[PDB]
């Protein structure tokens, strides 16, 4: 599942936008990425 | 604080 003290955020008109986090308080358009290599 | 939900670029139009 996604990361604690997140939320995902959804849509103005043609329907658009996808992530906010809660305890810092930054809004985004995409996943905090979270997909490890090396790393 | 009120706010708007802000993407880091904009839409593009």
């Amino acid at each position: 599942k996604l990361p604690p003290g997140w939320e995902k955020r959804m849509s103005r008109s043609s329907g658009r936008v996808y992530y906010f986090n809660h305890i810092t308080n930054a809004s985004q358009w995409e996943r905090p990425s979270g997909n490890s290599s090396s790393g | 604080k009120v706010s708007v939900v802000r993407t880091p670029p904009k839409s593009p139009s």
